[PDB]
């Protein structure tokens, strides 16, 4: 169902994160529910500083936000900001990939080749045409 | 509450709720039903035998409650056949006095019409060069404008949203055939380019400044080539986008969101250019005006406000509603506002003065959608009883009912030449209706005894593959076009 | 279960018929999370008091000191008719012909040079 | 809310000894606040057009009511989480709660879908519904044809296209048999046109009009829309002739593409065996066809190789138990080809054919129901035909379920 | 200015939440991705928030190692002023 | 039950095996 897979691709992504960040000097075979618990606060996280910092440069007359930004939404938000440029030096430092995309094959269809009827002079060329 | 009519069911598990004195003194619609007065509109002929049960002292205090809760608004008629009456009837405060329906309304066209207001009369912009030329282009498509009526059956043309798993919430269409919004589920705005001409920005500061001016092509020298798509996404609601409208010069998208602001992007650098806050809460519609400088918002906060552009605030405040402003529809004129409303009320107010001067009930639902006559003698109204209630603006009695639909009536639109009303619901159905058979006919009495006229008026019905008719838009050369976001 | 199937029946009673499987869930999440915040408020007023059993007046206290501050409601009708006269009495602006693109004061605007960080 | 349940909850915390009148003081209040909620996420859900009410809907009917949409966890100081919610969790009751740390990282994650497009169609041309894939669905008077002049000139083009001129108007028309909503009550056509084509194309045997005609079958199958079951019993001779009966042209060569269709018609066997199922009535007379068939002595043994490859596609279950018994027959069969000189007729690729099958489905059979012990020379005890050969293919299927 | 001269050297360093996932939760939010360095600062913050409870949740966990458990999350966020909730369901 | 549409057909009643030609000849 690729319904469902529009929010899953990147909640399960999240949960990848979690579990790859409860093991950098930590963690194995943790709980299920503290999973879905910290990949909560991790969602509802980067939707804070994304409304946030749209705030604070709107409220500033801007559009996209700058550095200046954020470094004042996360200041709201209790951070430090000057602890993550250790942070993101670490030698456990990980990557987790990115999900997969749902239309593999882009353009696998032959397609039905079938032309018929022309347009009345209310309907434009624009429009799709008639069919057979 | 087991003795009260089917229709009131969703009123009553809210007052079920409702036990304590401090859960109503939160809710602020009930604190605001306990202060109004219910009108109920009641013949003489009736009232004489309600008033000789409540002026003896033998009741004396059912009495008291009429005449402090309740207006009474009495009218002379034959009295009505209860298949009139419930017609007419389903509004809170409801079946509103005839002294409201007897106001001056001018609902004629602008161009002699005496119904038609002075082009003074609300301070509406300049005609400019570029707006002249966009209707000489306009009457070559009124040249191929076929006559629908009842035998020339118009073609449907469907715009439906394939993927959309973002859930689609703001349909609007340009008066030419040529632009597409979607508003969405996911705080977007995407703009469509639907003929075949990609969607471009204009140049940049430092390119236009090094191009010269009056070169009678400038505005072709300006659209930037590098900037050139099928589909523009707008940034920059945090909210669901419920409104969606286009300018009548192709400019100036507008947006409402369930943030409480209304957004104005333009479609020349694709950008956004005002918030409007004035809501908290959110804004469930807005339209540009058809002349294209003022528009009206309606949203949770149960007014409708109308602004100009050029403001930060509002110029007008119409806060007569009980409920959620639904829907907001200028007059073909632009000097009324017609606001649906989540109250069963359909209420017109005038630009000038801010003043509600027709009220229309007779809605079971919440009103979802809102169209106006060409002629500018109509309106046809659509709510979730699947009803499409046909009103007079200068009577003001709703002359037709037209009751096809199953479920909520989410767009309606009437033809170019006011031949055929379509509507489409959540039944996932196109209905067509004569919209001049309907009309034929058209007081001292506040009705005119309308017929079940519904079978007749019905040209086609138009089974849509699960995908529920969120837009209905009408081509200059009379042909549908409609957007559903297939499920 | 026993709590969730109650659930169900509170929506069924409102009409709600279609609804997702999550809904049920998070309905008894804030359920669990308002009457452990009326009650953890209701045993610091009884303490205020002095009292070792937490009775009903204090569940009456804690109720109202919290619907006090969280569930608020829209403005009022006589509010809302106090600033619409208030507002419907000043005369509609007439507009300059040829000012260009109708907008606000520039610091009311979202219109600013809107800079961002050089790349090195 | 049950008052029954507001007591559990206030012992659990710290707060014993309430009285009942204090407890329904909860119940109240609380199943004011659900239905005071629940009518504001309605609001949600009719102005987002889903009718739905999903788990979101009460996320913004909480923020509109001031209160967090955190649940499970309230922070009192707010800065950390604020009206952002956290889409709570997936939940089921049926749940481990305990899962390795390590599982969630490996598990692949779910394919991000397309992004929304807009199409344009029709729903109706000048009053009438199109049927395309975006749409739903005393002298007697001399009478008319039950098909449309248009209705047959697709007839004619389609027939003229499925016997495979061209290979692009081949699949061009396959296609259209497969997704043309309308191709009812032109199926007799098609159908007489196939079971008639068969029948007078084995009389010499044209495996090209046979190989196209077994694609027109297939195409004709896949169509959802139409109801085959009436013209079922043609269905199972027009294969059948293809994949069993002897071949007048050249055996030995273009045996190749005849095992393309023989592929062709033993899938469309399996349709007919896992569609159109009754009590008794088809899969079991096929089945019984098939069996006399092999039982049959001195068959064609293009009969045979068609017989052997239509019993051998029949599932699971099907092939093992048939096979068994036989272990010794299809051996001798082999034995006579290899000892008679006779090469230049067909019966030695015929012999080759069959036993390549017979020891490749033998594999699975074998691999299914038992151990990969002793895959030496165990299978002498079968009288040695694929052996150490069969004991590497079943190798191979343990690699492919370890891939898997 | 460290944090100027810190995402300065950021168009390496793939950090430990991918772009693609919290440029996704940034989208929702009506931040878009102009620069790739400044989703990375944000991914790199809301690492560090997570690092930071479930470092503090361990040293709840040696006065009673090896499994994280809700008794352990409770008074790690005590000191936040985060109270967390038992599902209790 | 034995008067069902589909005990009726006659794929479910025919002597189709004999329509299958092996060796046309």
């Amino acid at each position: 169902n690729p319904a469902d897979n529009y929010h899953l691709a990147r909640r399960r992504t999240l949960q990848v994160v979690v579990s790859s960040l409860l093991t950098e000097a930590g963690f194995e075979s943790a709980e299920k529910a503290s999973v879905e618990t910290l990949t909560e606060m991790l969602q509802s996280y980067i939707s804070e500083i994304g409304r946030s910092a749209k705030s604070y440069c709107e409220h500033t007359a801007r559009t996209q936000p700058t550095l200046s930004d954020i470094v004042v939404t996360l200041v709201e938000m209790g951070f430090n900001v000057d602890t993550l440029p250790a942070y993101a030096k670490r030698s456990q430092r990980m990557v987790i990939t990115a999900p997969p995309v749902t239309n593999q094959p882009v353009t696998p269809k032959a397609l039905t080749a079938g032309q018929n009827r022309p347009h009345p002079p209310h309907i434009p060329s624009h429009f799709p045409e008639f069919p057979d | 509450h087991g003795d009260q009519e089917c229709y009131y069911q969703d009123d009553l598990r809210v007052l079920s709720s409702l036990t304590k004195k401090e859960h109503m003194k939160g809710n602020e619609t009930m604190l605001d039903f306990r202060t109004s007065k219910f009108v109920l509109r009641i013949s003489r002929d009736s009232y004489q035998l309600l008033k000789r049960h409540l002026q003896e002292k033998q009741n004396n205090q059912i009495w008291n409650i009429v005449q402090e809760h309740l207006y009474i608004d009495i009218f002379d008629g034959m009295p009505r056949s209860k298949q009139q009456i419930d017609a007419m009837v389903g509004s809170l405060a409801g079946e509103a006095k005839r002294e409201a329906n007897k106001s001056k309304v001018f609902f004629g066209l602008l161009k002699q019409d005496p119904n038609a207001p002075p082009q003074n009369r609300i301070p509406l912009p300049e005609l400019k060069d570029s707006d002249k030329l966009d209707k000489i282009m306009n009457m070559k498509e009124t040249t191929k404008r076929v006559r629908l009526g009842p035998d020339c059956l118009p073609s449907i043309c469907f715009y439906t949203f394939l993927n959309a798993y973002q859930g689609l919430t703001a349909v609007d269409v340009t008066d030419d055939s040529s632009l597409i919004a979607g508003g969405f589920a996911d705080s977007t705005v995407r703009v469509w380019s639907v003929t075949p001409k990609k969607l471009r920005s204009v140049k940049q500061a430092s390119d236009l400044s090094l191009i010269d001016k009056e070169s009678d092509d400038v505005l072709e020298r300006i659209m930037d080539e590098k900037t050139a798509s099928e589909l523009k996404i707008l940034y920059g609601h945090s909210g669901p986008v419920y409104g969606a409208s286009f300018s009548p010069d192709r400019n100036y998208l507008l947006s409402s969101s369930e943030d409480g602001t209304v957004r104005l992007w333009s479609l020349q650098t694709f950008t956004c250019l005002v918030g409007y806050k004035g809501h908290n809460y959110p804004v469930w519609d807005t339209q540009f005006s058809p002349y294209g400088y003022y528009f009206v918002s309606g949203g949770h906060d149960r007014v409708a406000r109308l602004w100009a552009t050029d403001h930060y605030q509002p110029l007008r405040i119409f806060a007569g509603h009980l409920a959620d402003v639904n829907c907001t529809r200028f007059h073909p004129n632009s000097n009324y506002v017609a606001t649906g409303s989540a109250d069963r009320t359909v209420r017109l107010w005038d630009v000038l003065n801010g003043n509600c001067v027709r009220i229309f009930t007779g809605h079971k639902g919440p009103i979802h959608s809102l169209t106006f006559s060409p002629n500018g003698r109509f309106l046809a109204t659509g709510a979730t009883d699947g009803r499409v209630l046909l009103w007079d603006i200068g009577h003001g009695l709703m002359v037709g009912e037209l009751k096809g639909h199953t479920d909520t009536v989410c767009s309606l639109r009437f033809s170019r030449d006011g031949e055929i009303l379509a509507s489409g619901s959540m039944d996932n159905t196109v209905r067509l209706w004569d919209a001049i058979k309907a009309f034929e006919d058209l007081t001292a009495t506040g009705h005119i005894n309308l017929p079940e006229n519904s079978q007749e008026l019905l040209l086609g019905t138009y089974m849509t593959k699960s995908t529920p008719v969120v837009h209905l838009h009408f081509t200059r050369r009379n042909l549908v076009l409609a957007a559903g976001a297939y499920s | 279960p026993k709590d969730a199937q109650m659930m169900a029946q509170i929506l069924k009673d409102m009409g709600i018929t279609e609804y997702e499987p999550r809904v049920i869930n998070q309905m008894l999440e804030f359920a669990f999370r308002y009457v452990t915040t009326i009650l953890d408020d209701a045993k610091i007023y009884s303490s205020h008091a002095k009292k070792a059993t937490v009775d009903a007046d204090d569940v009456r206290l804690a109720i109202q000191c919290r619907a006090d501050q969280s569930f608020t409601s829209p403005p009022p009708r006589d509010f809302l008719l106090d600033i619409a006269r208030q507002r419907n009495q000043t005369p509609l602006p007439l507009i300059k012909p040829y000012s260009g693109p109708r907008l606000p004061p520039d610091r009311y605007c979202l219109t600013a040079p809107n800079y961002r960080l050089k790349s090195l | 809310l049950p008052s029954e349940s507001m007591k559990v909850v206030a012992e659990s915390m710290g707060i014993a000894q309430i009285q009942e009148e204090t407890c329904q003081l909860l119940t109240d209040e609380v199943s004011y606040r659900i239905k005071e909620i629940a009518q504001d996420a309605l609001k949600f859900m009719h102005m987002g057009k889903r009718q739905k009410l999903t788990t979101s809907d009460i996320d913004y009917a909480l923020k509109l009511k001031n209160v967090e949409p955190l649940y499970g966890f309230h922070a009192q100081e707010f800065i950390p989480f604020r009206f952002a919610s956290g889409g709570g969790r997936e939940l089921y009751f049926y749940e481990e709660k305990e899962v390795d740390l390590s599982d969630i990282i490996n598990t692949p994650l779910p394919r991000v879908p397309l992004d929304v497009c807009l199409k344009a169609h029709w729903l109706s041309i000048e009053g009438c519904q199109p049927a395309i894939p975006e749409n739903p669905p005393r002298l007697k008077p001399r009478s008319i044809h039950e098909l449309s002049v248009e209705q047959q000139l697709y007839y004619k083009e389609i027939t003229e296209a499925c016997v495979g001129s061209c290979e692009a108007k081949r699949a061009e028309a396959l296609q259209s048999i497969a997704t043309d909503p309308g191709l009812y009550q032109m199926l007799p056509r098609f159908s007489t046109f196939i079971s008639e084509g068969v029948r007078v194309n084995v009389v010499q045997n044209n495996l090209a009009l046979l190989i196209y005609l077994m694609r027109m079958v297939k195409a004709l199958m896949d169509n959802p829309t139409l109801y085959l079951e009436k013209y079922v019993h043609e269905l199972i001779p027009a294969v059948m002739t293809c994949i069993v009966s002897r071949q007048l042209c050249l055996r030995p060569d273009v045996d190749n593409h005849w095992a393309l269709r023989d592929f062709a018609a033993r899938l469309v066997a399996q349709i007919c065996k896992h569609f159109s199922t009754t009590t008794n009535n088809i899969q079991s007379r096929i089945t019984k066809t098939f069996t006399k068939s092999w039982v049959d002595e001195k068959t064609p043994w293009t009969t045979r190789y068609g017989s052997i490859a239509g019993l051998a596609e029949l599932g699971h279950d099907v092939i093992k138990t048939l096979i068994l018994p036989r272990l010794q027959q299809e051996g001798e069969r082999i034995r006579s080809v290899l000892d008679g000189p006779v090469l230049s007729n067909i019966d030695r690729i015929g012999a080759d054919h069959v036993q390549s099958l017979l020891l490749k489905h033998c594999a699975p059979v074998l691999a299914k129901l038992r151990p990969p012990p002793d895959n030496q020379d165990a299978y002498r005890a079968e009288f040695g035909s694929l052996g150490p050969l069969l004991c590497s293919q079943v190798v191979k299927a343990r690699a492919q379920a370890a891939l898997q | 200015t460290p944090l100027v001269d810190f995402l300065m050297q950021l168009e390496d360093y793939t950090p430990t939440i991918p772009d693609a996932v919290t440029g996704y939760y940034l989208n929702r939010a009506g931040f878009e991705a102009s620069d790739p360095r400044i989703i990375r600062l944000i991914s790199l913050a809301a690492q560090k928030f997570i690092s930071d409870i479930a470092n503090d949740a361990l040293q709840h966990c040696k006065m009673k190692k090896y499994t994280l458990t809700m008794e352990d999350l409770t008074p790690a966020l005590s000191e936040y002023g985060i109270n967390v909730k038992k599902p209790h369901y | 039950d034995l008067l069902a549409d589909e005990n009726f057909l006659m794929v479910t009643q025919l002597h189709w095996e004999d329509d299958i030609i092996w060796d046309g000849e």
